């Protein structure tokens, strides 16, 4: 058993009216130290974890997509659209 | 790359004229194909804001190149990419060969149809499409007409 002793003795008597006032520049200055180290450099592995999946499996994520066909209008000279659904699919493999 | 070898060049009209569909054609078409090379602009205002911010409060040289840096970056992973614009480049180009196999057909048929093209416009005074109008004909006798 490790004599634990003093540490026991602090954990069972310690002061319940005690406390410090925080310098608020100082403390936004360790916060925004962390914000700093966390978006500038965990940010790229959480984006690359977030993207690269859809940069290398694009297909999944535009499920539907649409198809034209055209005919001419002579006599207005315009040109008629006709649209179509179709499911994203591959092609020509 | 074989629906931009079959259109072979995009113009900017065809562009706007998409834009009825696709307000963002030309944002898309950018980020799909190597046409302009593109930078930053919002990235690097943003950088700037941070760097008179900066300035404004004394912080070191590093930290502001740090901040102008990390907006430019985060531009950039958002623009290059973008696998959706490729989607809808291909939903593009397929509108506009469809739209220039028709523009063709009509060069090609114009002489043909020019006399006939004064008569329908001495006698209709409608700009609209003959197909939409005979479809519509059709459904008016489908619906008014004595079957007898
Ligand atoms: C559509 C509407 C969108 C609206 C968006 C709004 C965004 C608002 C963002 C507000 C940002 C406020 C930043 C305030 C920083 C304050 C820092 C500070 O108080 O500490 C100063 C300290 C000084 O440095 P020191 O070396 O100690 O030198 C002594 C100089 N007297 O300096 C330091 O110790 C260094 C401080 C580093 C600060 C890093 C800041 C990182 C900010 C990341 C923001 C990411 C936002 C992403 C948005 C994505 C949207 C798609």
């Amino acid at each position: 058993m490790l004599d634990d002793t003093k540490y026991i003795q602090m954990a069972q008597k310690f002061p319940r009216n005690v406390s410090v006032q925080l310098n608020k520049k100082l403390f936004v200055t360790r916060t925004w130290f962390r914000n700093y180290y966390f978006v500038g450099v965990f940010g790229i592995f959480a984006y690359f974890i977030y993207n690269q999946p859809k940069i290398f499996a694009p297909f999944s994520g535009y499920p539907t997509t649409v198809a034209y066909k055209a005919q001419p209008d002579f006599l207005n000279d315009q040109v008629i659209f006709y649209s179509q659904q179709r499911q994203n699919t591959l092609k020509n493999f | 790359l074989r629906r931009k070898q079959q259109l072979g060049k995009i113009y900017p009209e065809e562009v706007s004229s998409y834009t009825q569909i696709n307000p963002d054609i030309a944002n898309d078409l950018n980020l799909t194909f190597n046409a302009k090379l593109l930078w930053p602009v919002r990235g690097m205002t943003v950088g700037a804001g941070f760097f008179a911010f900066a300035h404004l409060f004394n912080l070191p040289y590093s930290f502001r190149l740090g901040l102008f840096v990390l907006p430019t970056a985060v531009e950039l992973a958002f623009t290059w990419g973008n696998k959706t614009s490729q989607f809808k480049s291909i939903e593009f180009m397929d509108y506009l060969l469809q739209y220039r196999v028709s523009k063709a057909l009509l060069e090609k048929n114009a002489k043909h149809f020019a006399e006939k093209k004064a008569a329908y416009q001495k006698e209709i005074n409608s700009s609209q499409s003959v197909q939409d109008l005979y479809n519509q004909l059709i459904t008016l006798v489908s619906e008014q007409a004595p079957s007898e």
